[PDB]
């Protein structure tokens, strides 16, 4: 469950990274 | 010999809401700001990315409160920002601590809950100017 | 590695801040009626006898932060409460850690200051009756 | 000083008992 949790996070970090634009 | 826990909460907060408001009054002028633009931002990743902060919280199993488990969660966030220590994965993590306390609460008697804190909010401020470009930039 | 405690301190704040806002929300109408009544009491003490509750941050030495006399000052307390425990006393006590946590602050990261708070509530409400038979009697 | 606390205590509540009346 580990690389689950980097998982989810990673993706908030991404959409987080390209709404900043 | 007749006790009552009623009292006894109603005090430890009144002493931590005294103890909150000198905080803030020494929070300079650049803190300030900074505290503002957190909100802010960890208040619309709380709207955003509210199903996803949910599953973190599912799978890290936050309604269990005992001390095995909240070091289980502060390890696990630990570990997730060395291997992922990028502004918006920090500014997630602060949204998800925000979303576990305000689902089991935290009157500081809980001292695992406030070591998770101040070791996320120490892994956070590494590497400041990172963080500090990613908000600037956000608020255009 | 270039840390920046101006972030640390308002990710600090802001969680506790956030998780005050949630243990708010847990009390109960009869605890906030409670902490209503104290609140108006222990600030009415911290006007009228500021000159004595001064004078034992004096004889505590509460300038010293230090874990060993942060734990001295407990003792001290909980010990005068112990032999002193009418409710009058025990709202100067009150009082007297609203004092102490404006004069050095508390942000939960002072661990010894959390088991103050903690075990001299829990003596406060011990023999709960006798304090809230002193409260209600004093707002008539 | 520990008896010097429990002084200053004891009349901060002496104090506020009569003021109780
Ligand atoms: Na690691
Ligand atoms: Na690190
Ligand atoms: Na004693
Ligand atoms: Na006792």
């Amino acid at each position: 469950s580990t690389k689950k949790l980097s998982e989810c996070l990673k993706r908030i970090g991404d959409e987080l990274d390209s709404n900043m634009e | 010999c007749n006790f009552n826990n009623s009292i006894k909460n109603v005090i430890v907060f009144y002493i931590n809401e005294k103890a909150l408001i000198e905080e803030k009054k020494m929070l300079s002028c650049y803190e300030n700001k900074l505290l503002n633009l957190i909100k802010e931002d960890c208040e619309n990743i709380m709207l955003k990315y509210k199903p996803n902060l949910s599953y973190i919280c599912s799978l890290l199993k936050v309604d269990d409160t005992s001390e095995e488990n909240i070091k289980h969660i502060k390890d696990q966030i630990i570990e997730s920002l060395e291997n992922d220590n990028r502004p918006s994965v920090k500014l997630a993590i602060i949204s998800l601590i925000s979303m576990i306390v305000e689902m089991n609460g935290y009157k500081g008697k809980n001292i695992p809950m406030s070591f998770l804190i101040e070791d996320i909010a120490l892994k956070i401020s590494e590497n400041s100017e990172d963080l500090i470009n990613f908000i600037n930039i956000k608020n255009k």
